[PDB]
């Protein structure tokens, strides 16, 4: 009706249509702590909100009041919950409510309550039709918004909207190949569709990732995805990979490559490789290089890995 | 060696420059943002070096104390956005004071107890302010604040019978918890529930059925833990997940190898602080959420008889973290912050100090080893890595409540 910052906004205490209900002040006790000295506008809205909540007044006036309470503090989960009680009680048009939450999220996309509210609406409507495009708009403004990604995963899984997501992932990796949220989405799509047990799919993914590593060798996310898609079967189960990285070592001896070699050696030793003593010596040499020169921030981790290898494989 | 008035720093070594970002000549939004932070931080590090003279670093305790003491009474309307988070303000402030070894006056303590009583819901749990619905986040904060106070008055505030009923009212068949009635599920709720239920001795056999398994489903391909199954690994949710599993004695439900490798990877080679997820920016609050995972992992691995564990250090760079916090995260007006250029706030004050204390204090069994960078006065009180209140406060509360029955359950 009238927005909180509109020139014609009137305090609730001055509204004739609210005259019949007494506001309920917040009791902070006689000796308050962490006491927020609210603006007049804030206190006015929340005094009337406390009144409608106390009375459990399920009215159109209470519904409009929640919009103002939300503008004042969109992290107020009590107000959001009451608004949903009213949406149901008053049989409000949920498509109009979807337009409202769309606007609100655009303004405040880093907020748990607004995303949860949207999910409840989509659940109630069983209508995911605006979701992928809307989320894509939020992600256009911040490609790593955690709530946006989480909501996208929910919509896709709940409504089985898998068909175009790998293409979307590819587009965002083209824009920023360092976007870890997108590598995570890549795993989410593949594991839930084809799986990684299909050896043709796994090969496609290993090639794709190695190509990304060649383009941007110090991008941690691609290294992490490579390990992530191979680790459960065991890095040592992929003998060609070791050779390929060993061929890359001299010219591209990054801490990521060197760490990946240690990870391979660790698994090899766990699986009774031939030339155990040789593999152990190479692993310990690399742990020392990482601890002392190439990855010194992780000195304590690399020293632990060295001791761990010796406790398991020395003889 | 060195005179007492100069202390060489890791971030000031000549070879530290080699740790700057290598963008491979491929610029993306990520690398551009990382480089901007690194450039600012290098300027900061340099301001602490005077050729071979490197004065000891100083935690500005008195400035932090005054800032905190003022936040405990009245706040401006700038804090309206935290009107549904008032027990958090109590917890963040009281815990910061506790770390700084600043006594809580009797009158302040009573006033805090009274206010938290007003935030307690008749249905059980605490809301974000008086008359608000209860929510597991301010429930966690209020319980922690009461245990920091640690008086019988504080303990007795908690309605334990209703608290247990409230937790039941949020519990889902898949092991997860809602954050509040009609609210969202994520791993924060499992931790909030496990924390308050263990401190107050209200755990039933039933309460956490399936919860360990659900948390394990949130561990992802990266090795850290996301907010819900499928989601990107994040330090905040990883802390919650592992701490909840430690309380439940179910840490082995996770792959601790991939978790350890992931968290240690989150320490930034140049900045010395931690990022919250791969390829994002350093932030002082991760000094707690990320680095606090290392004492938890140490305990977990030690329980398994791991013969390779250190007897003196956590598995992260304790010195570099202390350097990041002391040089980059202090506001000269008091309070601490995310990174240079950001505004102070009570949340970053709480977690930067908590992370500093973790970095200063190693303990395992009978072995204790402190590394207090800078002037000796920088030493903070220790914090418990599960609950993030003083270990003394944990013991006192748990002992008190263990004397009461689990409500309606024999
Ligand atoms: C115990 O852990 C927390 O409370 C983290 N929370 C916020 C808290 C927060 C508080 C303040 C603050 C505190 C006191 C006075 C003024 C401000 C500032 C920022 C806060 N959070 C955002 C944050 C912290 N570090 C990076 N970022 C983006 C993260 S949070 O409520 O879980 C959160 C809410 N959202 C939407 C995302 N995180
Ligand atoms: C007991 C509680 C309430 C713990 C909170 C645990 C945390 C800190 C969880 C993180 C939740 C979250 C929504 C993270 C996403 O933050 N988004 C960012 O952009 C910050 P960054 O870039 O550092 O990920
Ligand atoms: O970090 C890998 C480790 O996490 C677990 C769960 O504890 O599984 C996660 O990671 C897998 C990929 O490695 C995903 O398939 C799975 O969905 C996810 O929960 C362990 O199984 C795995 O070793
Ligand atoms: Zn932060």
């Amino acid at each position: 009706f009238v927005s909180l910052d509109s020139p014609s906004y009137v305090l609730y205490r001055d509204r004739a249509e609210w005259a019949d209900i007494d506001p309920v002040p917040q009791n902070d006790g006689p000796n308050p702590v962490v006491q927020i000295i609210y603006s007049d506008k804030f206190r006015d809205v929340y005094d009337y909100f406390r009144a409608v909540l106390q009375r459990d007044e399920r009215s159109e006036r209470a519904f409009k009041l929640t919009r103002d309470a939300i503008e004042l503090n969109a992290a107020n989960y009590t107000v959001w919950h009451f608004r949903r009680v009213l949406l149901k009680s008053l049989q409000k048009d949920l498509h109009e409510e979807m337009n409202y939450i769309t606007a609100i999220i655009e303004e405040q996309p880093k907020n748990y309550q607004v995303w949860h509210h949207r999910r409840v609406l989509v659940e109630w409507l069983r209508d995911p039709s605006q979701e992928l495009e809307f989320i894509a708009d939020i992600l256009n403004q911040d490609a790593k918004n955690y709530h946006a990604w989480q909501h996208r995963q929910w919509v896709i899984q709940e409504f089985k909207l898998w068909d175009n997501e790998l293409q979307y992932v590819d587009q965002l990796l083209k824009e920023d190949v360092r976007n870890n949220s997108v590598w995570n989405q890549r795993y989410f799509v593949i594991s839930n569709t084809t799986g990684y047990n299909d050896r043709a799919v796994l090969e496609r993914e290993v090639q794709y990732t190695l190509e990304m590593i060649k383009l941007v060798p110090h991008n941690e996310s691609a290294w992490n995805y490579l390990k992530g898609i191979l680790q459960d079967r065991g890095l040592s189960k992929y003998p060609n990979l070791l050779n390929q990285l060993l061929d890359l070592q001299p010219s591209h001896s990054s801490p990521y490559l060197i760490a990946f070699l240690v990870d391979i050696y660790e698994d090899m030793l766990e699986n009774q490789c031939d030339n155990k003593e040789d593999i152990l010596n190479k692993a310990l040499e690399l742990c020392e290089i990482l601890a002392k020169e190439k990855d010194t921030i992780r000195k304590e981790y690399w020293r632990y890995i060295g001791r761990s290898l010796q406790s398991k494989h020395s003889t | 060696s060195s005179p007492v008035w100069s202390e060489p720093l890791y971030s000031l070594r000549p070879e530290h420059a080699r740790e700057r970002l290598q963008d491979d000549s491929v610029e993306t939004v990520t690398s551009i943002e990382q480089a901007k932070v690194e450039e600012k931080i290098q300027e900061v590090f340099s301001s602490y070096k005077f050729n071979h003279l490197v004065p000891r670093l100083v935690l500005q305790r008195e400035k932090h104390f005054h800032y905190l003491k003022r936040g405990l009474r009245q706040l401006t309307d700038a804090y309206e956005c935290l009107d549904a988070s008032r027990p958090w303000l109590c917890y963040w402030i009281l815990h910061s004071l506790e770390l700084l070894d600043e006594p809580i006056p009797q009158i302040v303590a009573t006033d805090v107890c009274q206010f938290l009583e007003l935030c307690q819901s008749p249905e059980g749990g605490f809301g974000g302010g008086p008359g608000q619905y209860p929510h597991l986040a301010p429930t966690y904060a209020a319980v922690n604040a009461l245990c920091i106070i640690g008086t019988e008055e504080a303990y007795d505030i908690i309605n334990r019978e209703k608290l247990l009923q409230y937790l039941y009212s949020l519990k889902q068949p898949d092991g997860s918890f809602l954050m509040h009635v009609g609210g969202e599920v994520d791993v924060r709720s499992a931790y909030c529930a496990a924390s308050v239920a263990s401190l107050t001795n209200i755990i039933t056999p039933d309460l956490f059925e399936g919860t360990a398994e659900w948390i394990a489903r949130c561990q992802n391909w990266e090795g850290g833990i996301g907010g819900v199954p499928g989601m990107e690994a994040h330090g905040g949710y990883t802390f919650c997940g592992l701490a909840a599993l430690v309380i439940l004695k179910r840490e082995r439900s996770l792959n601790l190898k991939s978790l350890l490798q992931w968290v240690t990877s989150r320490q930034m080679r140049f900045e010395g602080g931690f990022q919250g997820r791969c390829n994002k920016l350093v932030d002082g609050c991760y000094s707690f959420w990320q680095a606090g995972l290392l004492p938890l992992l140490h305990r977990a691995l030690h329980a398994q008889g791991d013969p390779a564990l250190s007897m003196s250090h956590w598995m992260f760079h304790q010195q570099a973290l202390q350097e990041y916090i002391l040089m980059c995260c202090q506001c000269p007006a008091g309070g601490l912050l995310d990174k240079p250029g950001k505004s102070r706030d009570f949340y970053h004050t709480c977690y930067c100090l908590s992370g500093l204390s973790i970095a200063q204090h190693f303990g395992s069994g009978a072995m204790l080893h402190d590394v207090v960078l800078g002037v000796p006065e920088n030493a903070l009180q220790p914090t418990h890595p599960v609950y993030n209140i003083g270990p003394d406060k944990v013991i006192q509360a748990t002992t008190y409540f263990l004397q009461k029955p689990v409500p309606g359950f024999e």
